[PDB]
């Protein structure tokens, strides 16, 4: 709602703990042989297309 | 059969003053200040060369890399004598380059045209004009409500915009500055009796026609800045009022008794100013101070951030989701991007500016942790965030999906190296991966 | 939820004391109805900002006329 | 010539311009530059005047082929032709800065194939520039369109 | 008819909005295993002498 | 005369003027006469470079034609 | 059998003379006086010394590539000790070039 992006990034790295990884995040920081590793099939079954 | 005008030693130079934890925050204060105009730029043209000159002797080095229309400015004029002959060449050298990209590009772009508009916007995302730079300055949104068939629904706050007929009830120009004369009591009226949050007007001064369209400074934020950089810059907030209380408040302002032409550190009484410049290393003197003073009445108040959303083309328009077949994205108004600052530099420079993160590229852990005290024990507490995929910004500015420079880009221009192969490979990625475009490829 | 940024340190009360000059009569039109003591040195120092660049931008405007024919030579004569 | 420095009797040749010349296009051109020529030097260049002709004009010379290329059904397809500027000169591509200043002194003319470049033409004129503004793909030298 | 050259290029330059191109343009632009294959049946029909 | 490049900016009253020129009185030959008010004085200024003009090439031809040799021998005593 | 009299470097140079953005207008107009007459130019060379003088010390670049007959007249009526060495070994190693 509001102008003033100051508070926008004030009160989202006011207090923080453990943070959220996206899926592309990791999608793009392994070699490929890991990757195509069966351990980990999280990011195979959502690489279809 | 393009056929690179810059050098690797120039590329070099670029990334020495990318990694410069000396950088004078004056000069980017004035920066800052100018914001883009020809005008307020020729008020202000023997201030930056004197920085330019003294910058450059002093370590082998120059300033004013980041915004594109300071580059612009002195690419255009001014030039010649005042700065070093030397000094001139680097950005001879990378205005020279970000044209010859562009006619690569056209080559590489048909000759043929599906009706009347050309083929080039269907193969790079750099030719689409449906994608915006970073930094606006002049009124590209309304332009660009023109131009684009697909509906581009610009959101500020709130409040969204789609027809061209608001553009009186949404955004306010901001008039030319010889023309304001009569207005700059009523500019200045609104700072202490206008609330400027949940404002959702926007002042920005007029667009400009002049030439290159928008490939330019596409191609200049997008791929020549993140590989000379890898990709270490954040984008600014700037507390305007606060800067006018610096400059202006200054004794030789006040000053019937002193002199036009004298060394300000002489006689300054202590205070930010004062170690702004011995941080920054640069005596200047009364009347450029004061032209940096008049230049208040007509910049704008605060800084804002745009979200941008434009339909695909009907290439890969297909989707089941009517809100999967629209591309969103963000652009800073009235803001500039940013190289690292040093530790000292963050103690005077904190009453001035604050961290944004931005897309990929332009959102960093280190340069933001460095603006701020609590990202910067974020990042402590947390250094997996280190990185430039993991960093999480927040819902307010940023996603990562529904963007255009999604995080294999910003990865491989972390790593990426300062070989002009590699500005090449830069620009190879943007092709939009379009059935046409794959006739494109076909070709060459 | 409007915390923008603090002050930047700077010399209390320099044009009261300092200077002798046009911008004082025009200062002396500002007064305090409503606002606390340090509210009111505060948009002071705002219209302080106002009246010094009002000053500068005339000097500039002044600056740009530039040189006329008949008064180099009348002089250079 | 209408200058004032080169205007006056009274002023001396050896000297600089620059001391007195008033806001005018001398001022903008040579600032530009940064050129200090001195004073007679632009009178030597205003008593050109003389025999200094009149606008730069389009001339096409249009002459038969080779006796050998001779044979052809149309004997107007036997003529080859060209067009030769008269009294005027070729150019690179100007400044911004400097359009406003050459824009009054100068006009584009792209007529021939080396010569008819759009990145050079389109600084010249506005309505050559908002052209190639509206379909980049004009931007080749190859299929760049000039006058018939 | 009339001398001036100014006129002529700006009449012609004034008010255009669309470009078309030559047989020769176009074929100076494609590399030779496109040219030679049938996708371009148009340009190259008229490549005989 | 069809579309003609738009006017350069020059200071104007190089005519009434201060200095004094030798070429002035002749310059009192034209007079408005028929004409509209800009269109003469656009044309008198032009009339004044081709008579500036005129002088400079006259100066010029005065000054190229170089020192006699009697001059110098004279320039012994 | 031709040996070439030109360099790498003078053709680079003029290259980088075609390339210039801030090429000086004024040039432009000395050349507008010039227009090709033998006669003139002698009459304006001590302005075209200081052209090229001034053009060559703020950039390596040099100036008037653009019509050949003031190359021509560049390379005939200077000789002198006046103008610099460097600069007039670019225009003469030109038009041996073109011999």
């Amino acid at each position: 709602n509001h102008m003033n992006v100051l508070v926008i990034v004030d009160e989202f790295y006011d207090n923080k703990y453990a943070a959220p990884v996206t899926d592309i995040a990791l999608k793009c920081g392994l070699p490929t042989e890991d990757f195509l590793h069966p351990s980990n099939y999280d990011l195979l079954r959502l690489e279809l297309h | 059969s393009l056929a690179h005008v810059v050098d690797q030693a120039v590329i070099e130079t670029v990334q020495d003053t990318a990694y410069d934890t000396a950088y004078p925050a004056f000069f980017y204060v004035v920066e800052a200040m100018i914001h883009g105009f020809e005008e307020k730029f020729v008020m202000n043209v023997p201030l930056v060369s004197l920085c330019i000159n003294t910058y450059w002797e002093r370590s082998g080095r120059l300033a004013f890399v980041n915004s594109f229309s300071m580059i612009k400015f002195i690419c255009r004029h001014l030039g010649n004598n005042a700065i070093s002959k030397e000094a001139y060449s680097m950005y001879r050298k990378i205005y020279g380059e970000l044209i010859a990209l562009e006619q690569a590009l056209m080559r590489l772009a048909g000759s043929d045209v599906v009706g009347d508009e050309s083929v080039g916007q269907y193969v790079c995302a750099l030719l689409d004009p449906n994608l915006l730079p970073p930094v606006a300055y002049t009124d590209i949104f309304t332009h660009l409500l023109t131009v684009s068939d697909r509906a581009p629904q610009i959101i500020i706050g709130n409040e969204v915009y789609a027809d061209t007929l608001a553009a009186p009830q949404f955004i306010e120009r901001v008039g030319n500055m010889d023309e304001m004369a009569a207005q700059f009591v009523a500019l200045y009226g609104y700072r202490v009796n206008g609330d400027h949050d949940h404002d959702f007007r926007l002042h920005l001064g007029p667009y400009v026609d002049e030439g290159h369209a928008d490939v330019l400074e596409k191609i200049f934020y997008y791929v020549f800045l993140p590989t000379c950089t890898n990709a270490h810059m954040c984008g600014l907030g700037v507390d305007f009022q606060h800067v006018a209380q610096t400059l202006a408040y200054n004794g030789p302002a006040f000053s019937h008794h002193f002199t036009r032409d004298e060394d300000i550190l002489d006689n300054l009484e202590n205070g930010t100013l004062r170690d702004l410049l011995e941080i920054s290393d640069l005596r200047p003197t009364v009347g450029m101070i004061r032209d940096l003073s008049a230049s208040f009445m007509t910049c704008p108040t605060f800084t804002r951030a745009v979200r941008v959303s434009v339909d695909n083309d009907v290439t890969q328009q297909l989707a089941p989701n009517p809100a999967d077949k629209r591309t969103e994205q963000t652009v800073l108004v009235n803001g500039l991007v940013a190289f690292a600052f040093s530790e000292r530099t963050r103690a005077v420079t904190q009453c001035l500016f604050h961290a944004i993160p931005f897309h990929m590229f332009y959102g960093d852990p280190r340069v933001a942790a460095t603006m701020h005290q609590d990202v910067a024990t974020f990042v402590m507490r947390n250094p997996q965030q280190r990185a430039v995929e993991a960093f999480n910004r927040p819902e307010q500015l940023f996603a990562e999906y529904r963007e255009w420079h999604r995080s294999p880009m910003g990865k491989y221009a972390a790593e990426c190296l300062p070989s002009l192969v590699s500005i090449s490979g830069m620009t190879a990625m943007h092709i939009k991966m379009s059935p046409m475009a794959y006739i494109a490829q076909a070709k060459l | 939820m409007a915390r923008r940024l603090p002050k930047p340190t700077l010399q209390g009360r320099l044009e009261a004391d300092f200077p002798d000059s046009p911008l004082l009569p025009k200062f002396q039109e500002l007064n305090q109805n409503n606002l606390p003591n340090d509210v009111f040195r505060e948009a002071q120092r705002s219209y302080l900002v106002f009246l010094t660049s009002q000053f500068c931008y005339e000097e500039y405007v002044q600056r740009t006329f530039g040189v006329p024919r008949r008064q180099r030579a009348i002089d250079k004569r």
